[PDB]
């Protein structure tokens, strides 16, 4: 028979015995490395299983023979037999269960081959399902257009639940049930689904009401039988809750409505509740990465290509267009086959009211919240949101409301009369109301600081100068004070200054000033005249690069994206958080493991970054493909080959111990022979707790060259690999590197953290003391003032970096700026005459 | 198998993770016929932070994920179980497991 | 199956050895501050393991499982048996017990979330209920709208009161039940329940009389039936005693009332008469805050609201 | 237990508390497996109203409070109890207590 349907009916089996995570054979031919080895980070074993049964059922029939008949056998007899048995014989539960399946996928003809099952949901749902009482009913819902439907299917085919349903499935699309007629012929339809006959004599037409409860109590009354015990109807895109009011027969029913109204009339104790706008129910874009291999079947066009979140109506329908321009088809195409199914869904509303008001909203901005006084203006409003909030449209919040943009740019943008006039001149108009004898307003943080930008461009130039107080100066402390950011103020800043040239340019100066940095307020608008900020900051008193934090611990770790634009931050409160240089857009807040305090490294290039922790272990990462790739756990200081065409991750665990190897490969090779530890070009420099060091040969392993550092009363290499220091106790010591001897000294309180930096013999001793330029003397003290304690400084090659406080709060400054500027003074200790004032 | 072998097993396993070699009994069983492509080891691969301690213990766990999943299939792995035993030669440990039954 | 459901099948085991009083074992996680500052107060704990298992249902089906395994070890031994037994083995009278309650939730699906138990009414309730006679009844009062269609739904939920009821219970939203027509639908309504069977032949559409008392006897014949020795019928919003004198079937049956008539034409030896408008009838502020935390779902904003009394 | 135990112990309550010493029972059934802190404090609580009467009012209902508690509960009221008495040494409790049976 077929040998690919009697995998499934040992999904029982598998989950309860069976895990391929144990493979160290796997004929490659067998399958496709990256399908195996992303079931090798499986959740458990029901996900690896459900992996497995999804990623070999998309193979070739044939194939499976080998995965099976010689491959699983190796010396197995234990488990095949009942294979080849249901693949020769078959029983007839599992011929049943087969042809059921082949029957739902002869009746959708689409779900067979365009499907990318989603485990996370599977998951999640098929735990309800093998527990359904006899008559509880299980609700689906979310936001629509999620594929649901396809998520139903993907639940549908599963072995346990139809064997649990004895392959009594009747699927019924809920499509139009506004209209009794509608629910009688749905009604009429189910009962031929369980059987084509009718005793239609009692079909009173005096009231159709009449005839439908007599329809449902005769579907309830023969749904109580012994083949009819266990039955799952289909209720798809549930219209409203009053058509279940009629639905409701007392079975194991499973509803998938696609409207917010349904699903708050079911209790979740009686109906087991489920979304689908979810995190977790959005799983991840690589879930929907093979959408193309599944629509065009093209792998390598998948890089190129960007796929985003759980989407697959609008998502399907984009790759559609693609393979029938990848770009082309993305934006411009499908504004009439995705937007007909967009507001397809929309119908049911009334025009009069709703469909104007919805109109009135596109004037915010796609992703923008809303205050209840503006859309008042543009209880019957809020009752109106509200009622629109039930069907599907608005989504509400405690008292400001977000939209979700699926609805608000695409739909409404395209068919948009001019409205825009009324809709800008009381956006214009309520900030007008919104002032004061100060500068003081009662603004919203979120859609008032954000848009009053965009409004004041849209309406005209002087009402820009003026509210937006870049003329002012309550802006800089308002905005910023009430954004904890700077980021958002340049964004608005730059792009806004097209709506007087004499103006435009002391604002572009205002906008230079802003990532350059009530009485500080003043006293830093002083430092600029030219500017009327301290002209406006006289009537307010009358009546460094940049920065970061987003964190919740202490600073950890300060690096630099070898190429101009990232940082590979980390906190303390487990959490990831990777930032650009000059947009300091949070890209990954990604909880590795361990987030405690140690050290982290790059590469000769990119593509792999862990950061060792206190628990030994140094576990490596990908770039913007982040997920963790090496688990590594023996162990300190071990740095790359510095050689491009070699990579031999150079390893350094305890106990002078020297593990080599190639990442390109996944066991070390070289496994030869605490404090801090290095390599040379043939030397081991090894420092230690005694603080005297070690030199040892790499090739007999033994004590050559102990330094005591003769004083005592981290090591770390230059921009030549030549230069090792020691730091002992009180003392820096330029050690040697199968080169010379010894170099420097330069006569250095205790050295708590010094390292090197990636140029011109200087390194960094941090903030005990500053830069010394070692082969001697010491340059700067960081070059930017201090700003408290702590601000770290180095130089990759020509752009600079490091972040790491130790309050959250690490600042990246640079070279050019030198001389320690206010810091470099007298002292605390001082006596003062009151003469002007000799100090 | 029924529970009383799944009892018997978890309480013996400190036992039997001693007495009898975790290599000779695994290398043993995977020619036996329970442990192969689809289960192999399932035992040398752990969670994947066993280190923190020591390798002499870390043996003790090793051989302890064995034992715990071989009660996992059906009536006749346990009588299996007792085969293996007979080709482990500790036979001090088969007649415990016998010990459980008749 | 479920912890949840068959707790209620051994009340009265913990009525028989649960403190409810002595029973401090407090698990911080569950068990919470003043709902055991309430749970000390109870009169007893034949109501206090009534409130306290109302509670319990309160919190999660799992949560409650480590008050039963592991924190009831301490302070008792035989109780785990009988509920961890009903746990897996699941008795076939409380399954079709768990069938029948879970039958009547699907039948609300929002007294189903947004309930909230008066407790003392309830007690006189399905107390008057204990000694139910096969041809006694029950008059519930009380204003129109006063939620006595909601603790109606409760007082049947009870696990005692339903096994001894066998487990068949009917209701009849008694809405616009005065005409003859009426009676004659919710009759055919009350056949098909009873039986999905029966003979059409005496439908005689001359008198609406002569029909109505034909049904009425055919019912009459099919209640005196050992499967149908006591079953229930609920009298939703009685309209007028015409139709309780059109439903007067000497059976196991009920009525709540919008009418001060209603209750009045009853005789009260002969029906037992229950009140809404009554200073124990009435609902105390704790059950006032737990209804409004229903749908505010928020204790900071529940101190907010200290007036309303309806 | 069989429902004649309790009522055994409630009709007969009066005859046993006055034989039975309440420190020495006490001590004895705890010690027995019959009770832990927690309830043995409530039950030497009596009822708070022991204030009210005389101290002399107060240990007795102390003591068939205690009676009262343990009719049902540990594994074998019955049969622990039965021990218990024994280990008091007040046979003719123990015996009185045996009556209702065999």
């Amino acid at each position: 028979y077929q040998y690919k349907d009697i995998l499934s009916v040992f999904e029982d089996a598998f989950v309860d015995n069976f895990d391929c995570k144990d493979v160290q054979d796997m004929p490659k031919s067998i399958l496709s490395k990256e399908e195996i080895d992303h079931i090798i980070m499986s959740k458990d074993a029901v996900s690896g299983t459900l992996r497995l049964f999804w990623t070999l059922l998309s193979k070739q029939e044939e194939m499976v023979q080998k995965f099976v008949e010689e491959v699983l056998r190796i010396n197995y007899k234990f488990l095949m037999s009942p294979i080849k048995t249901e693949q020769r014989q078959p029983s007839m539960m599992t011929r049943m269960y087969i042809e059921q399946r082949d029957r739902l996928y002869n009746d959708n003809q689409v779900f067979a081959k365009y499907n990318v099952s989603r485990l996370q949901p599977y998951l999640k749902l098929r735990q309800a399902l093998l527990e359904l009482r006899p008559a509880k009913n299980v609700l689906i819902d979310g936001v629509l257009g999620s594929g649901k439907t396809w998520v139903a299917l993907d639940v549908c085919l599963s072995y346990k639940v139809q064997c649990k349903m004895d392959f009594k499935i009747f699927w019924l699309n809920l499509k139009n049930c506004n209209s009794p007629e509608t629910v009688l012929e749905m009604l009429q339809k189910l009962l031929y689904q369980i059987d084509p006959n009718w005793t239609s004599r009692s079909d009173h037409s005096s009231n159709i009401k009449l005839r439908i409860h007599s329809i449902q109590a005769e579907l309830r009354r023969l749904l109580k039988s012994k083949p009819y015990e266990n039955c799952l109807l289909v209720l798809l895109n549930v219209q409203n809750a009053k058509a279940w009011n009629a639905f409701n027969l007392s079975c194991k029913i499973l509803l998938t409505t696609r409207f917010k109204q349904v699903t708050d009339f079911l209790s979740a104790a009686t109906t087991t509740h489920i979304s689908l706008d979810h995190h977790s129910m959005t799983l991840t874009p690589d879930e929907v990465k093979s959408l193309l291999l599944k629509y065009l079947d093209c792998r390598p066009q998948d890089l190129p290509r960007e796929v985003l979140t759980t989407n697959p109506r609008r998502l399907s329908i984009i790759a559609e267009s693609i393979r029938d321009a990848t770009w082309d088809n993305w934006k411009h195409v499908n504004c009439d086959k995705l937007t007909t199914i967009i507001e397809s869904s929309l119908n049911v509303l009334e025009p009069a009211e709703y469909r104007k008001m919805f109109d009135r909203l596109s004037v915010f901005p796609p992703s923008a919240h809303i205050p209840t006084i503006l859309l008042s203006l543009i209880s019957d409003v809020m009752v109106v949101v509200n009622k629109l909030h039930k069907y599907s449209l608005v989504e509400k919040q405690p008292s400001t409301i977000s939209i979700p943009s699926i609805y608000l740019e695409l739909k409404v943008k395209l068919e948009n009369e001019y409205a825009l006039h009324r809709s800008i001149v009381d956006h214009y108009n309520i900030p007008k109301t919104f002032d004061s004898d100060d500068l003081i307003p009662p603004y919203l943080d979120q859609y008032f600081y954000s848009h009053i930008g965009h409004h004041l461009k849209n309406i005209e130039h002087p009402e820009r100068m003026t509210l937006f107080r870049m003329v002012f100066l309550d802006f800089r402390f308002l905005e910023q004070k009430i954004r904890h950011n700077t980021l958002q103020q340049l964004k608005f800043y730059k792009p806004y200054i097209c709506d007087d040239p004499k103006y435009e340019r002391l604002v572009n100066a205002i906008l230079d000033f802003l990532p350059k940095i009530y009485t500080d307020l003043l006293r830093i608008a002083l430092m600029a005249e030219d500017e009327a900020i301290f002209e406006e900051a006289h009537k307010q008193v009358q009546r460094d690069n940049e920065g970061r934090h987003a964190v919740y611990l202490h600073n950890d770790f300060c690096l630099i994206a070898l190429a101009s634009g990232q940082i590979l931050l980390t906190d303390v409160s487990l959490e990831g958080e990777d930032t650009y240089l000059l947009r300091d857009e949070s890209d990954s807040s990604d909880i590795l493991r361990m987030a405690v305090f140690n050290q982290q490294k790059h590469l000769i290039t990119l593509h792999c970054n862990g950061s060792v922790k206190l628990w030994s272990l140094w576990p490596d990462c990908p770039g913007r493909r982040h997920s963790g790739g090496s688990k590594q756990q023996l162990v300190k200081r071990f740095i790359g080959s510095y050689a491009n065409l070699k990579i031999v991750a150079f390893y350094l665990n305890e106990d002078a111990g020297l593990p080599e190897a190639n990442i390109q490969l996944h066991v070390a090779f070289i496994n030869g022979d605490w404090d801090e530890q290095d390599q040379e070009f043939s030397h081991v420099p090894v420092l230690k707790t005694m603080q005297s060091g070690i030199r040892c040969f790499v090739q007999v392993l033994k004590r050559y060259y102990v330094v005591c550092t003769s004083n005592c009363t981290l090591h770390v290499f230059n921009v030549e690999n030549d230069t090792p220091l020691a730091l002992d106790v009180f003392d820096e010591r330029s050690k040697t590197a199968t080169v010379l001897l010894i170099f420097k000294y330069s006569v250095w309180f205790l050295p708590g953290l010094s390292v090197s930096l990636q140029s011109e013999a200087v390194q960094l001793p941090e903030i005990t003391c500053g830069k010394r330029s070692t082969d001697r003397y010491l340059l700067l003290g960081t070059s930017e003032g201090l700003i408290v304690y702590d601000l770290k400084i180095s130089d990759p090659v020509l752009r600079s970096n490091v972040s790491e406080h130790i309050e959250c709060v690490d600042i990246y400054e640079l070279f050019d700026p030198v001389y320690k500027y206010i810091v470099l003074c007298g002292a605390k200790g001082k006596q003062v005459v009151h003469v002007l004032r000799s100090v | 198998m029924p529970k009383r072998h799944r009892e018997h097993i978890r309480k013996n396993l400190n036992i039997l993770v001693e007495w009898t070699n975790y290599e000779r009994l695994a290398m043993e069983c995977v020619q036996q016929g329970i442990l192969t492509v689809q289960m192999l080891r399932n035992t040398q691969d752990l969670n994947g932070k066993p280190f923190n301690m020591d390798e002499k213990d870390v043996r003790v766990e090793q051989h302890r994920r064995l034992l715990l999943k071989i009660t996992q299939r059906g009536p006749t792995a346990y009588n299996l179980l007792i085969n293996a035993l007979r080709n482990i030669n500790c036979l001090d440990a088969a007649v415990l497991l016998e010990s459980v039954d008749e």
